[PDB]
């Protein structure tokens, strides 16, 4: 590394990487609506008896 | 006059029954209804139809 490398390139540290110590920052919440919900496919028909 | 048992004929439709006026409903409004049980719990005169 010291002798056979001539020039070097540097960039900002990407936000993708996370040290193993900071694994608690990856904890996250997702929400799933209750399975008791019914999703309707039949349309609504209008009418009158007059 | 005839002698029928439980005759369905009235000389004229009662204007007042049991001291209160008999409710009158048009056929259209009666058909459009959705709470027919409550109004049938007392009875009513249907009109506006043949």
């Amino acid at each position: 590394s010291k002798m056979n490398v001539s020039y070097r390139l540097y960039i900002k540290t990407p936000a993708c990487l996370l040290p193993l110590s900071d694994y608690m920052r990856a904890q996250h919440d997702y929400v799933s609506p209750s399975s008791s919900r019914v999703y309707i496919k039949d349309p609504a028909v209008v009418y009158t008896r007059s | 006059r005839f002698g029928f048992r439980d005759s369905p004929f009235c000389t004229s439709l009662p204007r007042t029954i049991m001291g209160n006026d008999v409710r009158r409903i048009s056929y259209n409004v009666f058909s459009m209804m959705e709470d027919i049980d409550d109004v049938i719990s007392e009875g009513f005169i249907l009109y506006d139809a043949y």
